[PDB]
């Protein structure tokens, strides 16, 4: 929640990374995809690559990502603290982000925050003991329609109801992955109550094309 | 800018000195806070001249009309590009 | 055409918009897509800009402006710089999830959208920024455009065409202000996320410095469809200056919040009861409706009665019609603290750069925390008003707008429940 950095002893700029070579070759194609003369550009992807890799982002990842793409540190440390992704400090194995926006809020988020928090004893920002679950609390997601709703590291879990998320916690315990989707009876974003729309089948290739072409 | 439209005639300054009692800052010059404001330079000049007063002249120094452009700060091939902002 | 609304299946831009069929090459070429895409990009920049010039068609992203006057802005012979298309796949707004369908269910509508529209615009190579949170829809989109170089539907001759044409994907990195799309031109160099000043407007500089459009996911998906079937077949929807099909989201408290494709000018009662199964404890139990997302004003249940779902009748409402995300609000709300927490949303969504969005959204979001409580006296109502005024239109970027709008829209139509909040404040504490 700070904006400056104070060195600790896990959190230094002589705290061991490096990239793996593998990821090398990837940070080479990322590289690849911007101009000649403009390889800045590729600090937010290869920065979260450091994200993907470590966890979280010490600061040797901003100073390898500085170093490697021969930009500033000060040009790093901007983007590392402007945008909300980038872990500064080291977050669960689980990084739970329940959104809290109108949309969610209007069809309960509360009432699914509160579920995890007396399914995993923190509240908003802890960490659980085993370093499992970082619970915080995010801004919109891009899955109004699926309000409620949460997304766990990379997958969203949507149409939520306190008893799915005790569920999906239990079976993250678990070991096991569950499935990204919405835990009511759609699919997607459909209508529940059966399709409204689209329920002919699609015309295909050719249909309605202007003459003349 | 304001304080730089007008001419200004000051004096060489003398001598400040410790007051032994107090250590306020004692002088013997009479025009010692004497500035005198004048329109132009010429103004100035007859008016040095009128009393006596041996005068030196600075010129104006305007700030020359530089080349903005926000454009500039980002730029394909330039070295004029911010990297940050 | 008098009434709008009640688009047949065979009007639908985006079949496959439900994921219910596949979303890949295979299933993209049987409903269309990548058909006679050469024959199209032949026929040079010229015919496909007076395509979408002639079918009225105009910004998908939320500001609504007409979309071929703007992609001309490209058509002018080159200096040394390149051209890029960039398209705006950020979709931060609360509200609105829609061009995440487009993305995760019909991504090879987009590829051929970005091929027909750099082709327009003589792009040189595409990126699409994509919003950082959809993770699964970037990877969904990298697998289509694998399937689109592997088919020589992209890159080195696409299409057979002589047209050469990358398309890369940009993934962002959690920030709302990423998709101003000058904000989204600084996220792709690698630099903080903040909105340059307009001029240079983009096709002058835009990123990297090189002419540049950005545009939405939904205003370039459908434009190989609108050079398919004709722009007087995009034209004959909506009303005037009001072209075409346009994607909706219905969230908030209404049966069956969904994501559906419709007509233009349609009613926002007819939609609302036709696809998202009414407002929750009918009709008469609703409150307000935000009608495009967070940054346009809310309108209460009298306007709601008869405004069409349009840019011009919603602008005539006093609100926007934005990103025609549809919040619905029922009578059980308390609007205030809804209404507070999207100002709490523009306080952590925004980026810091100039002086009136920086304090005083805020401002404006500590001001809206004692309205909640009531925690305030009325002529702080007036004074938040005039607030407002001093974002608005003071700022760089329409997020200092988009964060005044919703306090505007609250004090004009609940002016009252705010002065019964405070009151009933002051007698229970004092
Ligand atoms: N889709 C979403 O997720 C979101 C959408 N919005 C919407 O975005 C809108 C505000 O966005 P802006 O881009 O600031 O709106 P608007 O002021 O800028 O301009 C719309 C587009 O037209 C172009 N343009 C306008 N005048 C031009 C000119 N003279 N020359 C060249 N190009 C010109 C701009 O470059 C821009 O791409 C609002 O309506 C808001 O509701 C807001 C937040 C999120
Ligand atoms: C704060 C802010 C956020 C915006 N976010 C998006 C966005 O996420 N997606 C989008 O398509 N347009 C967004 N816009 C609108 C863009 O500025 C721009 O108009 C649009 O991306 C491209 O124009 P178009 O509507 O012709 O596609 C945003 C505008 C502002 C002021
Ligand atoms: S008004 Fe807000 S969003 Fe826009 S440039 Fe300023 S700080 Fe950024
Ligand atoms: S409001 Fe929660 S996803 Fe948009």
């Amino acid at each position: 929640a700070l904006f400056v950095h104070r060195d600790t002893p896990k959190n230094n700029p002589e705290t061991p990374f490096d990239f793996t070579p593998e990821n090398y070759k990837r940070i080479e194609a990322i590289v690849k995809n911007y101009p000649e003369g403009h390889k800045a550009a590729a600090v937010l992807p290869v920065l979260d690559l450091a994200q993907r890799q470590n966890g979280w982002l010490p600061i040797s990842a901003m100073n390898k990502v500085a170093e490697i793409l021969q930009v500033p540190p000060m040009r790093v440390y901007e983007v590392a603290t402007f945008y909300t992704m980038y872990n500064r400090k080291p977050v669960g194995k689980y990084h739970i982000q329940v959104c809290t926006t109108t949309p969610c809020m209007l069809r309960n988020s509360d009432s699914i925050l509160e579920a995890i928090q007396k399914k995993l004893g923190i509240k908003v920002g802890e960490t659980t003991p085993d370093k499992l679950f970082t619970l915080i609390e995010v801004e919109c997601l891009g899955a109004c329609v699926n309000a409620p709703m949460v997304q766990i590291n990379d997958n969203y879990y949507e149409d939520l109801t306190p008893k799915d998320i005790e569920e999906i916690i239990d079976e993250l315990k678990a070991g096991k992955i569950p499935k990204p989707g919405p835990r009511s009876g759609r699919f997607s974003c459909e209508p529940a109550g059966g399709l409204t729309s689209l329920t002919e089948p699609p015309k295909g290739p050719g249909f309605g094309v202007q003459a003349g072409l | 800018v304001n304080n730089t439209k007008k001419w200004k005639m000051e004096f060489d300054t003398r001598e400040r000195w410790e007051n032994p009692l107090m250590g306020w800052a004692s002088t013997a010059d009479p025009l010692s806070n004497l500035v005198l404001t004048f329109s132009t330079k010429e103004d100035a000049i007859a008016f040095a001249e009128k009393n006596g007063w041996s005068y030196d002249v600075e010129e104006r120094k305007v700030p020359k009309p530089k080349s903005k452009s926000y454009g500039a700060n980002f730029s394909w091939n330039k070295r004029t590009r911010v990297s940050t902002k | 055409k008098t009434s709008f609304g009640s688009l047949k299946d065979e009007d639908r831009i985006f079949t496959n918009l439900y994921g219910r069929h596949d979303w890949r090459l295979k299933g993209a070429q049987s409903r269309g897509d990548w058909y006679k895409t050469k024959e199209i990009l032949l026929k040079g920049p010229d015919w496909i800009l007076g395509e979408v010039k002639t079918s009225g068609l105009r910004g998908r992203g939320g500001a609504g402006f007409p979309t071929g006057l703007k992609w001309s802005f490209m058509n002018k012979p080159s200096d040394g710089r390149p051209k890029y298309l960039v398209v705006n796949a950020d979709e931060g707004e609360p509200g609105t999830c829609k061009d995440r369908e487009i993305i995760r269910h019909d991504p090879h509508k987009l590829v051929e959208g970005c091929l027909v529209g750099g082709r327009a615009m003589g792009a040189r190579a595409a990126y699409i920024y994509i919003r950082g949170e959809f993770y699964n829809e970037a990877s969904n989109l990298q697998v289509a455009i694998r399937e689109a170089y592997e088919a020589g539907l992209i890159g080195k001759n696409a299409c057979g065409s002589g047209y050469d044409f990358d398309v890369f994907v940009v993934r962002g990195a959690g920030a709302y202000i990423c998709g101003e799309e000058t904000a989204l031109i600084e996220s792709i160099e690698g630099k903080q996320g903040k909105p340059r000043l307009k001029p240079p407007f983009p096709a002058d500089v835009g990123v990297f410095g090189c002419p540049t459009t950005v545009a939405n996911v939904e205003t370039v998906a459908v434009s190989p469809t609108i050079c398919r079937r004709g722009g007087a077949w995009f034209a004959s929807f909506g009303r005037e200056r009001n072209s075409g099909t346009k994607l909706f989201n219905i969230s908030g408290h209404v049966n069956n919040p969904c994501t559906v494709e419709e007509e233009m000018s349609v009613p926002l009662k007819e939609l609302i009861e036709k696809h998202a199964g009414g407002v929750t404890g009918g009709w008469d139990n609703l409150l307000a409706v935000i009608p495009g997302g967070s940054s346009t004003p809310l309108i209460p249940k009298s306007v709601c009665e008869t405004v069409l779902m349009d840019f011009d009748a919603l602008i005539q409402a006093q609100t926007g019609l934005g990103t025609a995300a549809v919040i619905v609000m029922d009578r059980s709300t308390d609007i205030v603290k809804a209404i507070a927490r999207l100002i709490e949303f523009y306080k952590h969504e925004s980026c810091g750069q100039c002086t009136p969005c920086r304090e005083g959204v805020d401002w404006m979001n500590k001001v809206m925390a004692r309205f909640v409580r009531g925690d305030a006296r009325p002529a702080e109502i007036d004074s938040l008003w005039e607030i407002s005024k001093q974002i608005e239109g003071h700022t760089i970027c329409a997020l200092g707008d988009g964060a005044a709008w919703p306090v505007q829209g609250l004090i004009r139509h609940f002016r009252p429940e705010l002065e019964e909040r405070m009151q009933r404040f002051a007698q229970q504490h004092q």
